[PDB]
């Protein structure tokens, strides 16, 4: 036999978000190189101005 | 080479490697020496070539709570987020470093996002005060970091400069 009140269930409980999954989402892009990159200088001697 | 066959057990308050091009197995051989003589308060190792795997080296060899460091500086070093967050979990355990100085470092909204999270004040580090950090490149309009270092700054109670 039973005689309770009404609206049974009960429980407390507590939640927290992760504090290190909070980060915005990374972003779906990759860039593509648009032409190849060039290496310049001078040395001793590249050109010589009789002055 | 050179350098990885240093073998010292004398004194050694700081040591300054000032640029050197120091490759990532040098910094596990000072990582490794370090480790074994735990007498040392400053590590400088700013301008190198050292990459996550030496990173990952030294976090690990300093996240023991015994042989004590207390200023460590690592600049101008492609040390990324995964790094960052190598440097973050290292400090959550350390206890003696005072100055953590990660500049010109290449990080990114996740491991700076990991820096300022490891050091709230229930979880993080009474420990550290100088923080340094530079070269944030969030150049996209990225506002979270920012709250979390807001969050840092609320609840932490032992820096001094940023």
């Amino acid at each position: 036999l039973e005689e309770l009140t009404d609206t049974v269930p009960e429980a407390d409980t507590s939640t927290q978000t992760d504090a290190f999954l909070d980060r915005p989402p990374t972003p779906l892009f990759v860039p593509q190189k648009t032409g190849t990159d060039a290496i310049t200088q001078i040395e001793n001697g590249d050109l010589f101005d009789f002055d | 080479a050179l350098c990885e066959a240093l073998y010292e057990y004398s004194g050694l308050a700081v040591l300054r490697l000032p640029y050197n091009f120091l490759n990532d197995m040098a910094a596990q051989a000072v990582a490794r020496l370090m480790q074994v003589n735990p007498g040392l308060q400053l590590l400088d190792l700013t301008g190198n070539e050292v990459t996550d795997k030496g990173a990952a080296a030294i976090t690990e060899v300093l996240a023991k709570p015994e042989a004590g460091l207390k200023a460590l500086i690592l600049r101008h070093n492609p040390i990324g987020d995964t790094g960052a967050l190598a440097v973050a979990d290292m400090l959550r355990s350390n206890r003696s470093l005072t100055l953590l100085d990660l500049a010109d470092c290449h990080v990114a909204v996740k491991g700076l996002i990991g820096l300022a999270n490891a050091l709230t004040a229930p979880e993080g580090n009474r420990s550290l005060q100088v923080l340094d950090l530079e070269d944030a490149q969030l150049a996209a309009p990225q506002d979270s970091t920012y709250q979390h270092m807001s969050r840092m700054l609320a609840t932490n109670t032992t820096l001094t400069e940023l």
